[PDB]
């Protein structure tokens, strides 16, 4: 067989299990605003993610939003919020979404 | 409770806040087991 | 839906029987209500 | 109705320099698009509200 690139995955699933981008699992289960990813080469995105302890328990904790930021587009943040709803610049909108490369909808 | 001569601390909920009213405090320590599922209860709305 | 629809908070929409604490407040939703505290 | 005597409205743009310059556009169907860009409703601002109705 011949070697060759293939794209990889970050999950991010359960009460707090994470997958590395090569194959690494584990757990972590921190309360605050972590650094989910990030060019950091040539600054062209990064995604940042909120949690939060649920379920009343020691060792439940969930996430809560996802901020996007892509600064290609100007200077956007993209909220993702707990239920399906999306936000940018602080006004909610309407799917699907459609601008110079941004593409936004819904699925199945 | 916790047991320390201290007798006005002692509602401590299982997260490690301090509370007041008796049933929210109470009901921070509910238990599942398989077919049994829990739900919060609520004060008995009858009076004398 | 009578006690079984969603609740409403700052913007996102939970679920009945939802419970969440971040670091200032403990809040969870009966009914169609939240009743946070702290 | 492709008659010479049939004519209807599609939309409206109402521009209020109160805030700043705000231009809103009521489409054919119930969308609503404020500065180009739609919203869902309900919508809050300083003193501009716009929701479905029963
Ligand atoms: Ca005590």
């Amino acid at each position: 067989c011949s070697n060759e690139e293939c794209p990889g995955e970050c999950l991010v699933t359960g009460q707090s299990h994470f997958k590395s981008f090569d194959n690494r699992y584990f757990t972590f289960s921190g309360i605050c605003q972590y650094l989910l990813a990030r060019d950091c080469q040539d600054h062209s995105f990064s995604i940042v993610i909120e949690t939060v302890q649920c379920a009343d328990d020691r060792d439940a904790v969930c996430t809560r939003s996802v901020t996007v930021r892509l600064p290609g587009l100007h200077n956007s943040l993209v909220k993702l919020k707990h239920g399906a709803g999306v936000a940018m610049d602080g006004q909610d909108v309407q799917l699907p979404l459609l601008k110079g490369d941004l593409r936004i909808q819904h699925t199945v | 409770g916790n047991f320390n001569i201290f007798a006005e601390d002692d509602f401590m909920t299982q997260e490690g806040t301090l509370t007041s009213d008796p049933y929210d405090f109470a009901n921070s320590w509910a238990l599942s087991s398989g077919e049994q599922w829990c739900e919060r209860a609520s004060p008995p709305s009858s009076s004398c | 839906p009578k006690a079984q629809c969603p609740c409403y908070y700052d913007g996102e929409i939970f679920q009945p029987e939802d419970i969440f604490s971040d670091h200032h407040t403990m809040c969870y939703c009966e009914d169609g209500f939240m009743h946070c505290t702290m």
